[PDB]
């Protein structure tokens, strides 16, 4: 009995394994989840950039 | 003409296409070989001995390829069987011509071993189906907390797209 | 534009140094290519957002613009060539000097 | 190298530039960081002492300087192609900006700069060149990804950086030849992962560090001069130089785990022979490892005897008894990482 | 039972092995009643020894 | 059950009970790592091995304390992993469908005669 | 299990302390008297402790590693009688019995490459360290770049099942089958140069001669088994493809068993001879492995018990006339039993057990072998004949020639026999005679 839990337990890890490879293969491909295969690309300084063009029109004066 | 590829059609099916392919990979191998060999070992001086040293480390590996190709179609088009001991025998016969430019016999068989080690590994490749190089279909381009990671002092300002 | 390996503080200073957002004939079409980033990453983002990449190259790159205006006048130079257009009508009626 | 604190200076503002290099989002900012490292590693790499080491910081500029304009100049042409930092689809001034970066970080086509030039330094430059300066480019030829190049790199570094350290019996051409041997597990790592880089780089640091120190606080130079080396105790020699074992991919010691990672997931990424490629050429790595382990795993010598004393230093040697623990007998800590997932 | 368990096929397996070693029991006791045919039946062990061989 | 969901392969139950070494594994491993270490040090410098005791108890609480700090990090980012594959897995319902278990008795497949 | 690992873990510090070589022997058989004791196993996996469990071929290799470590502490007292570094050799020789264990008794493939490839280093330092040659860097670097080179694509061929299967267990890969020629070349080749084949056997004999005695004793005693180990745990999913190309290997392996028998006749060295040795009655187990029959993996789990006994005694016979007449060589070694008339039983009763011998468990190995090879083909009848027959043919010369005639003329006064020795030699052949009762237990692990 304490090898047919141990089988039961190294075969659910298996197919764990298995589903976990193939979910990373699935995001890979398609680069969908943000977790992984993901590269953040941010528009925070092009955002800054135009708050601070917006700001220096108030600014042009005499 | 000059693009065609060695496994754009089967074996036997045409000569030209393969025997350009196949020369044009040895033309890339014996040029990029040849700019690394006249720079730094053996460095000639003159036109003449340049183009003479660039002729004689690119044409005998021209003569491999022809030769293997050649006698791969000869091997192919011989019988009615298409499988690797064709490229075996190729291998076996770039390696004897390899060996003529060497001017040794031990040095032709030993290297016909091995190039036939390689094609038949190639064509092992080609029943199969799988690749050499192939493009990988895991690319991890970060771990986890991935966005969680931004240690920026700058305040975002509000963006201008939704989930909306 | 590029993803940094690492968000540390000292990008806060070298990602606001070239950007079209200060005055610029198109840089409205950027930040509808910049947002679009921030939605599908960068990698999504090549092929999710392609319609809106292209506009912004075609701006401010000037591709089409210019291979359009190098292909009217290199027909108007073979038609001179091939003798269907000469004389003082080889160039049309010039615009006025404040036009543009 | 801490003579001046000026040293100490030049040191916090080449971490600087390295760091600014590495979190640019555009490719010009990059190549500020990169002016700004390199001129913060010009005056280390020069001391008056070594009257070598002045034409070696002539070479590391030649040679820097003759990439970064290149690396200057495709990238502005990339920007003139197409107006963003990336590209839709590769071409050849991706490929020139690579191989750039190939010439900065020493890959084997570009690499002959890169023992000539430590045929004539100490073991502390040496500590930052193999380390620190490997930073800066590797951490830009992630953002690209064209794959032939990567390929032809990583085949060529595992030949030529096995088989040219060979003949060289100096202890640092023949780290240097190791270190590129160890460049191309690298850029073999970043073609399937950005963090299995950061694990293979993090522990060939570790490795770096431990190694470099041996040959640091002991002086030693040569082949031949680590058999004249004097230790009081003849098993503390045999076992302060498994380290060499360790950075060279033995199952026991630590070292084998990075290089296990990289097998693990290129087998996962269904990349075989080039695994196989650089798998038959790291034992030649071993093999000029095991040459230096001549000195030390046979337990009696013919040594010189006007020497009876070991003279070391106390917080470095104090600071390596520590990392030298943890070459060996590191593996025990793999239950505790969490960083492979 | 299903392809995915293998709880079943380490028990399946055992009573196969088990099985195995029974009917190995089976065909030594069929040949050992063969041999004490030919010892007890030592001339005639042509007829006698027929239906058991 | 007789269908193969992939969400429930996920799913924890509560059904698995860690072992008696898996919360303690790593400080007492890291703290003999820190006695080994003042250890090697010790003998380094030709001192005795146990000489100096302050070094060998500071090196085992600092190795008790980042192997039990680092313990905790790693189970909460298996935890997030988790959630990560879970999310993914209800996000995503058509390229990761559940299919049917088949019996050995469906399938006939290739004995290999040894003969 | 781990009461075992936890004794040798904790059997560590015995080395640091002075005087204490001969308690860490001491302790070493009390726990083999202990792994005597836990033998409650079927062929199943049995006392699953986290990654470490036992069946009958681990129980098999786990008891005759102990057996040959506890007897190489007792073989090496050179050591201890000059000061050569005894803490050093006990931390290896306790060091590489654990790797030793901790690599049979792994529930996994993985971890049975891990500390199969760890077993080497401590056999590198005993070969570079404890020998007594000039050509022990030709030794070992043939050893560790021959095993290197062929078990690093091993590793590929190991996550490449892992990612088909997503398990490691052996049990769970016994499902599965593959269909792939280097995928079989990978997992198979390593273990066909850990075990000696006739083309990969060079390092064995340049291994075995400039190494020590317990060098001997760890190379031909347990590491000629970690091959057979591991191909007894993966031909199981590779049976459709090493039925295909498994006549290669069977052919090379029986024609080289022939001519290495017949390098044997021509051997002028007792340690060599016993090193080529080792190749032709493992070219007999490799032989019988691939035929996939019950009584050939059966017979090979007995033979490869019943050789590392036996050719351990035989490199242990060789020593003691080598630390005595001066030389390895097989024209000095002559006439020892008016020499050493005592020893002459145990060179006898060791050299007959490398042959078919009446009480052996070689015979009952070699029996059960050979009806294995006969039944994969009629044409091995011709080949196995002649195998056997110059076993003997050059068994019977070491002996003969070692053990009897004239005596070498000019040799200086040496020690006589000790009692040591003799018992030395007699756990390496009283094993070989104890266990064809209860030989069920070395057998039937399947
Ligand atoms: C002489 C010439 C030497 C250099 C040749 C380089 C050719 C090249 O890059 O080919 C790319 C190719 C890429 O292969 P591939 O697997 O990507 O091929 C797929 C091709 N398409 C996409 C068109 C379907 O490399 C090879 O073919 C390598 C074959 C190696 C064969 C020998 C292996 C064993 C060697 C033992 C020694
Ligand atoms: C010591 C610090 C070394 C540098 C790592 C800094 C860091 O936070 O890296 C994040 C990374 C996580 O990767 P990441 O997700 O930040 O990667 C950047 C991803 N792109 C390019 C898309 C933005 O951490 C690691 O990879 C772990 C490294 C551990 C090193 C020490 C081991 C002990
Ligand atoms: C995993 C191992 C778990 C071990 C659990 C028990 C450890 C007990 C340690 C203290 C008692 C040791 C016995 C003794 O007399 O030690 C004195 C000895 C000798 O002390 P010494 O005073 O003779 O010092 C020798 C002289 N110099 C310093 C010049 C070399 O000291 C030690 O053994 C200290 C080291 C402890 C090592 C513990 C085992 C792990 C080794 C792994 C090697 C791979
Ligand atoms: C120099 C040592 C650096 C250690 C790693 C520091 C963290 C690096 C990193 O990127 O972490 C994030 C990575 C991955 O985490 P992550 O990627 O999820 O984290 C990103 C988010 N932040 C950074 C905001 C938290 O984690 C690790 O690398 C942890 C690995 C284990 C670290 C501890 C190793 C040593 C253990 C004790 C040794 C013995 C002590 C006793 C003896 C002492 C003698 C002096
Ligand atoms: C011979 C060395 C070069 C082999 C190159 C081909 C390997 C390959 O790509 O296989 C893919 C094939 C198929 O892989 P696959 O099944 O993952 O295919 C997936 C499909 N693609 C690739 C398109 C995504 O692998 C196998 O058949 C299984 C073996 C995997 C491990 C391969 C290790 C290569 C080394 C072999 C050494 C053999 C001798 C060892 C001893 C002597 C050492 C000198
Ligand atoms: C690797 C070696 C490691 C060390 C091994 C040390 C010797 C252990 C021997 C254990 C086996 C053994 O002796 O079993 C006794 C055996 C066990 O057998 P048994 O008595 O259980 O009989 C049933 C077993 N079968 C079916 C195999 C017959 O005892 C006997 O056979 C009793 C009679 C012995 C013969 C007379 C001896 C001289 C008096
Ligand atoms: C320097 C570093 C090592 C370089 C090793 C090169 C090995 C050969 C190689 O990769 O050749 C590349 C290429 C042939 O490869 P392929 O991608 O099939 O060509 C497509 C053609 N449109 O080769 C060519 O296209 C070469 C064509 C001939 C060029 C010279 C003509 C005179
Ligand atoms: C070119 C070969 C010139 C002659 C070399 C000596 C004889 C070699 C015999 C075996 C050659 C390989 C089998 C034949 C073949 O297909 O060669 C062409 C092949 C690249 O062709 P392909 O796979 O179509 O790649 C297209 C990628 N764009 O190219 C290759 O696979 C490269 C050649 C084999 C590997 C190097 C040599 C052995 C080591
Ligand atoms: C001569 C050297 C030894 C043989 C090397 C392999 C070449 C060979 O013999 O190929 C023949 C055979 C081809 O396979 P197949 O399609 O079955 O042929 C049936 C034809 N009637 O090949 C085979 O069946 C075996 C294929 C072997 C694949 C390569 C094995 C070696 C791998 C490591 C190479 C580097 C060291
Ligand atoms: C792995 C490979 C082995 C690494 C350790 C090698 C130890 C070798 C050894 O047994 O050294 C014995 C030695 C005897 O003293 P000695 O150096 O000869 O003194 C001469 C004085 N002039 O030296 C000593 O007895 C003192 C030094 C003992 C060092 C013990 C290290 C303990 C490490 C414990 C933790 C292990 C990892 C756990 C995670
Ligand atoms: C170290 C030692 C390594 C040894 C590796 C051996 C690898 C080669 C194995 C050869 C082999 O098994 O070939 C079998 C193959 C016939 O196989 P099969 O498919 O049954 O035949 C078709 C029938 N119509 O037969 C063949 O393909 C014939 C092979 C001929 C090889 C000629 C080599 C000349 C040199």
């Amino acid at each position: 009995e304490k090898s047919l839990h141990y089988l039961y337990e190294e075969n659910e890890k298996a197919q764990i394994r298995l589903l976990e490879d193939e979910v990373r293969r699935k995001m890979s491909e398609r680069n969908d989840y943000q977790a992984y295969y993901y590269r953040p690309s941010v528009a925070k300084y092009h955002r800054i950039s135009k708050e601070a063009a917006d700001e220096l029109e108030a600014l042009r004066g005499d | 003409l000059l693009r065609s590829k060695y496994y754009d059609h089967p074996d036997g099916e045409d000569a030209f296409g393969k025997i350009v392919a196949t020369n044009k990979y040895a033309v890339s191998a014996g040029v990029a070989w040849s700019m690394f060999d006249v720079l730094t070992l053996s460095k000639p001086q003159g036109y003449l001995p340049t183009l003479g040293r660039f002729a004689y480390n690119t044409g005998p590996l021209m003569g491999m390829a022809t030769a293997f190709t050649l006698t791969t179609l000869v091997a192919t088009n011989a019988r009615g069987k298409d499988d690797k001991i064709n490229y075996l025998i190729g291998g076996f016969a770039a390696g004897g011509v390899f060996g003529a430019w060497k001017h040794n016999h031990v040095a032709g068989l030993c290297a016909g071993l091995f190039l036939g080690i390689a094609g038949v590994i190639k064509k092992m490749s080609i029943e199969q189906g799988w690749e050499f190089f192939p493009n990988t279909p895991i690319k991890q381009y970060g771990g986890l907390n991935i966005a969680g990671n931004d240690w920026t002092i700058m305040a975002d300002p509000p963006k201008n797209w939704t989930t909306e | 534009s590029l993803t940094p390996f690492l968000r540390l503080p000292l990008t806060d200073l070298t990602g606001c140094l070239i950007n079209h957002q200060t005055y610029d004939k198109c840089g409205k079409f950027e930040m509808k290519m910049m947002e679009c980033f921030e939605a599908y990453g960068l990698e999504r983002g090549k092929r999710e957002c392609a319609d809106l990449i292209s506009d912004f190259q075609e701006c401010v790159g000037m591709q089409k613009q210019l291979m359009r205006f190098h292909a009217m006048r290199n027909e108007r130079y073979k038609q001179w060539l091939k003798g269907e257009r000469k004389g003082q009508e080889f160039f049309a009626d010039p615009p006025r000097v404040d036009a543009y | 190298m801490f003579n001046n604190s000026s040293k100490i200076l030049f040191i916090t503002i080449m971490i600087i530039g390295t760091l600014i290099t590495v979190t640019s989002n555009s490719w010009l900012g990059a190549w500020m960081g990169l002016e700004i490292n390199l001129l913060s590693f010009i005056p280390l790499l020069s001391d008056n002492n070594n009257l070598m080491s002045t034409e070696a910081s002539l070479k590391y500029f030649l040679t820097q300087v003759l990439a970064s304009t290149v690396l200057l100049f495709s990238s502005i042409l990339l920007m003139l192609k197409n107006n963003m930092n990336n590209e839709i689809n590769e071409s050849f001034t991706s490929m020139i900006i690579m191989s750039a970066l190939l010439l900065k970080s020493g890959a084997a086509p570009f690499h002959f700069w890169f023992p000539n030039m430590m045929e004539g330094l100490t073991w502390m430059n040496a500590l930052m060149l193999m380390t620190w300066q490997k930073i800066a480019p590797l951490m830009l030829i992630s953002y690209l990804n064209i794959k032939y190049l990567l390929l032809i790199s990583v085949i060529l570094s595992v030949i030529i950086g096995a088989i040219g350290g060979l003949n060289q019996t100096s202890l640092r051409k023949l780290m240097a030849f190791s270190s590129i041997n160890h460049l191309g597990w690298m850029l073999s790592s970043l073609m399937i992962s950005e963090s299995i880089w950061l694990i293979y780089f993090f522990f060939y640091s570790f490795l770096s560090f431990v190694l470099t120190f041996m040959f640091n606080i002991f002086k030693l130079f040569h082949l031949n001069q680590l058999f004249s080396w004097f230790v009081n105790s003849k098993i503390l020699k045999f076992t302060l130089f498994m380290n060499f074992l360790s950075l060279g991919g033995l199952p026991p010691f630590l070292g084998f785990l990075p290089k296990w990672l990289v097998i693990q997931q290129l087998t996962l990424c269904n990349q075989y022979f080039m695994l196989t490629l650089m798998m038959m050429s790291t034992l030649i790595t071993l093999f000029f490892y095991l040459r230096i382990c001549y000195s030390a795993f046979m337990m009696n010598y013919f040594e010189n005897n006007w020497i009876m004393k070991m003279n070391m230093n106390s917080i470095n040697y104090n600071m390596y008894m520590i990392m030298t623990f943890f070459s060996i007998f590191g593996l025990f800590l793999i239950s505790l990482f969490y960083f492979m997932f | 039972c299903y392809t995915d368990d293998a709880v079943c096929r380490f028990e399946a397996d055992q009573q196969f092995r088990r099985d195995r070693m029974v009917d190995n029991e089976i065909v030594n006791i069929l040949r050992q009643r063969f041999e004490d045919c030919t010892l007890y039946e030592a001339p005639d062990h042509m007829v006698k020894c027929r239906p058991l061989m | 059950s007789a269908v193969n969901d992939p969400l429930e392969l996920l799913t924890n139950k509560g059904t698995h009970e860690p072992s008696f070494l898996s919360p303690i594994w790593n400080p007492i491993a890291c703290g003999v790592a820190g006695v080994g270490a003042a250890i090697f040090i010790n003998w380094g410098f030709r001192k005795p091995v146990f000489s100096g005791i302050q070094k060998h108890i500071a090196f085992g609480a600092i190795g008790v304390g980042a192997g039990a700090y680092f313990d905790q990090k790693r189970n909460e980012y298996l935890a997030k992993r988790d959630a990560v594959l879970r999310h993914y897995i209800e996000l995503h319902p058509d390229d990761f469908p559940v299919k049917e278990r088949k019996t050995y008795g469906q399938v006939l497949e290739s004995w290999v005669p040894v003969r | 299990m781990l009461k075992i690992i936890f004794f040798l873990l904790f059997l560590i510090p015995f080395c640091f302390i002075n005087n204490m070589y001969w308690m860490v022997q001491i302790m070493m058989f009390f726990i083999s008297f202990i792994f005597l004791l836990m033998n409650n196993f079927m062929n199943y996996w049995s006392e699953i402790s986290y990654f470490l469990g036992c069946d009958m071929l681990s129980y098999g290799l786990i008891l005759l590693s102990l057996w040959i470590c506890s007897l190489m502490l007792l073989a090496s007292e050179m050591i201890n009688k000059h000061n050569n570094y005894k803490n050093l050799f006990l931390l290896n020789i306790i060091i590489l019995l654990l790797l030793l264990i901790l690599t049979f008794s792994s529930m996994s493939l993985f971890m049975f490459y891990l500390f199969f490839e760890s077993s080497l280093i401590p056999t590198l330092f005993l070969i570079l360290g404890w020998g007594y040659q000039p050509e022990r860097l030709q030794a070992g670097l043939y050893l560790l770049f021959y095993t290197l080179l062929v078990s690093l694509p091993m590793l590929i061929g190991i996550f490449y099942v892992m990612n088909k299967i997503g398990s490691m267990n052996f049990y769970l890969m016994n499902n599965f089958m593959f269909n792939y020629d280097l995928l079989y070349f990978c997992l198979l080749c390593a273990f066909l140069v850990k075990m000696p084949m006739f083309l990969v056997h060079l390092w064995l004999p340049k291994a075995h001669v400039e190494a020590p005695v317990s060098g001997s004793m760890i190379l031909a005693g347990i590491m000629l088994k970690l091959g057979g180990y591991g191909m007894l745990r993966v031909i199981s999913f590779l049976q459709l493809m090493n039925l295909k190309y498994s006549f290669v290997w069977i052919s090379i392996s029986l024609v080289g068993g022939v001519l290495v028998s017949l390098v044997c006749l021509r051997q002028t060295d007792l340690k060599a001879l016993i090193a080529y040795s080792s190749v032709a009655h493992m070219g007999i187990v490799l032989s019988g492995l691939l035929t996939m029959t019950y009584w050939g993996l059966c017979g090979s789990y007995t033979l490869m018990i019943a050789h590392g006994l036996c050719s351990s005694g035989l490199f242990c016979l060789a020593n003691v006339s080598y630390e005595r007449l001066g030389s390895r060589s097989m024209l000095i070694n002559k006439g020892l039993l008016n020499f050493m008339p005592s020893m002459t039983l145990w060179w006898f009763l060791l050299s007959s057990a490398n042959m078919a011998a009446p009480p052996t468990l070689n015979l009952l190995g070699e029996i059960s072998l050979l009806n294995s090879i006969v039944s994969w083909s009629w044409i091995s009848m011709i080949l196995l004949s002649f195998l056997s027959f110059f076993s003997a043919a050059y068994t019977l010369y070491l002996y003969s020639f070692s053990q009897h005639g004239k005596l070498f003329s000019g040799v200086y006064s040496f020690s006589s026999g000790k009692i040591r020795e003799y018992l030395l030699m007699l756990l390496h052949w009283l094993p070989l005679n104890l266990l064809i009762l209860k030989s069920e237990s070395f057998m039937l692990w399947l």
